[PDB]
């Protein structure tokens, strides 16, 4: 089958697309930890 | 050395019998027939 | 990222229901019936239709596995996508069908239509053997219809003219005669959604082209390779009276091993001991919406 | 090139029945011990 | 198309049921004779029917 | 609808089929009576069916 | 208001004639029927 589209791929579009919005924001505010904090979370996350 | 022909996964009945589990566990460590080549580690380990 | 989500969640995956009747019929086309059969039963309880039983899956499994050479390397591939074919199924949705190796009714013909026949199977009339099978559902209310399934096949019989007199003899009511149909009833035969029985070919290929008894297929045609795997038929006449009624009793012969372990083997019945005719059907139990 | 033709012609010299052949067979498949040469015919009633 | 003028099977009719259709054709029922034909193709895969 | 009593055709059962019958119903095995109705309708041209 | 009358007047309701052919059959399951009948009549004249 796999003809229909998963709820998976719209839910983690979601999420990608709040990703980008918090990089965004976060570049914008400036804040280092915040950035480290969010790539090792991020990093872990993907991996696993 | 897991590369060896005697380990009970690398029989062809196993393979066989686990071609299309996406979590086995041959698979799940890593280690597996790889009956083309093992290159780029290779690759890294001289460029290191 | 709303109309994503809605389209996602309106589309499903629907179920249809395990087919309840099977029936089998074997004529001479634009006649009679020579045999017809019909299978019906509760699938728990009953031996003419049920599920197979896991240690039966397990056996033909192995069978299917070990059935390679460790020179050739084609026969890896061949081997690889018939078990991955069969895994695709499991115990639930691979069902058995034992039918009956005499005649349901008595042979209903007249007089001159078998004259006829006779008279057709004389001089050069290249008539076919015809062999139907069909598979039908218990009633949905979703779907306002019986989804039934239904397949023929056509099998020459041959312009030699002594197997043409064996055969009309036969028919005609001489004892001692019967009649060979090859490239019968498949062992399996695979049931689809909506369209009509397709046969696996992985396992015809490996049963053609993997055993120890090799079946030449250099001189056949395209359309003869899909049906080289295919079980003979022997049938024969039982008359006993005068008149009135006439028996057809079909027997199958698998091609090749007659042993192999690649068979499912057969049962013997209850109340005459002749063995009976075994179709293994894999069933497909999705449609997309 | 020793071990080939040893190996290719003389296999039948592997079938020892039953203890030593134990460890035999895992000194032939750690050895790998076969016949690379493809146009002679590999030993028939070793299939086993 | 050439049908056979003799009847493919032997008539599978009731004693009874045949007496009930003499009966039937006897006083003053109004029975009609209906003659049915029928053409079938072959199966075509683009419409599953 | 008022259905004759008498059956239409004569039972066209093999005697080998009546012997499996009578040792289906013999031992163990649950043997259900199945009755049907069917109703059908003249031909509409409106839908071709 | 003219989208609803004339969704109103494109949609009516049909009808579907009198059936006409009446079967019945009692039988043992995988067997051929113990009792089959038919009744076909001309609604007027008909007593079945």
């Amino acid at each position: 089958k796999a003809s229909r589209i998963p709820v998976t791929l719209v839910v983690m579009l979601v999420g990608m697309t709040l990703a980008i919005i918090i990089d965004r924001a976060l570049y914008l505010r400036k804040s280092v930890v915040g950035k480290l904090i969010y790539q090792v979370l991020m990093i872990a996350f993907l991996h696993i | 050395v897991c590369q060896f022909a005697f380990m009970p996964y690398n029989s062809i009945t196993w393979r066989t019998e686990h071609q299309m589990d996406p979590m086995s566990l041959d698979k799940l460590f890593g280690v597996s027939q790889r009956d083309s080549f093992a290159l780029w580690d290779i690759v890294l380990l001289f460029s290191l | 990222f709303s109309p994503l989500l809605l389209w996602s969640l309106l589309n499903q995956i629907g179920t249809i229901s395990m087919p309840e009747k099977v029936t089998l019929r074997i004529s001479i086309e634009g006649y009679p019936p020579l045999y017809e059969m019909e299978a019906q039963g509760s699938n728990h309880d009953n031996a003419e239709l049920g599920m197979i039983k896991p240690d039966q899956l397990a056996s033909l499994n192995q069978a299917l596995t070990d059935s390679y050479t460790t020179r050739d390397t084609n026969s890896i591939l061949r081997s690889r996508m018939s078990v991955s074919y069969l895994k695709g199924y499991t115990y639930e949705d691979i069902l058995i069908v034992r039918f009956r190796p005499e005649s349901e009714i008595y042979w209903p013909i007249s007089q001159d239509s078998r004259n006829a026949m006779i008279d057709k199977l004389s001089r050069n009339t290249s008539v076919n053997f015809e062999v139907s099978l069909e598979f039908t559902r218990p009633y949905d209310p979703n779907e306002n219809a019986a989804l039934k399934h239904s397949k023929s096949w056509l099998v020459p019989i041959s312009l030699d003219m002594t197997i043409r007199a064996k055969i009309q003899s036969a028919l005609r009511g001489d004892p001692g005669h019967p009649i060979l149909i090859p490239q019968s009833i498949p062992a399996f035969i695979q049931v689809p959604n909506q369209g009509e029985l397709t046969l696996p070919t992985s396992i015809g290929n490996t049963i053609i082209n993997d055993g120890n008894p090799r079946i030449n297929t250099t001189g056949m045609e395209k359309s003869d390779e899909a049906r080289a795997w295919f079980d003979s038929l022997t049938l024969n006449l039982e008359q006993g009276k005068s008149q009135n009624e006439k028996m057809w009793i079909a027997t199958s012969e698998h091609p090749g091993d007659q042993n192999a372990k690649l068979w499912i083997k057969t049962a013997n019945t209850t109340y005459s001991g002749r063995p009976y005719l075994q179709v293994v059907g894999f069933i497909d139990r999705a449609f997309p919406s | 090139v020793c071990l080939q033709i040893f190996g290719c012609v003389f296999l039948s010299w592997f079938d020892q029945s039953g203890g030593w052949g134990k460890t035999l067979c895992i000194v032939r498949q750690l050895f790998s011990i076969t016949c690379v040469n493809n146009e002679c015919h590999v030993l028939k009633e070793l299939e086993d």
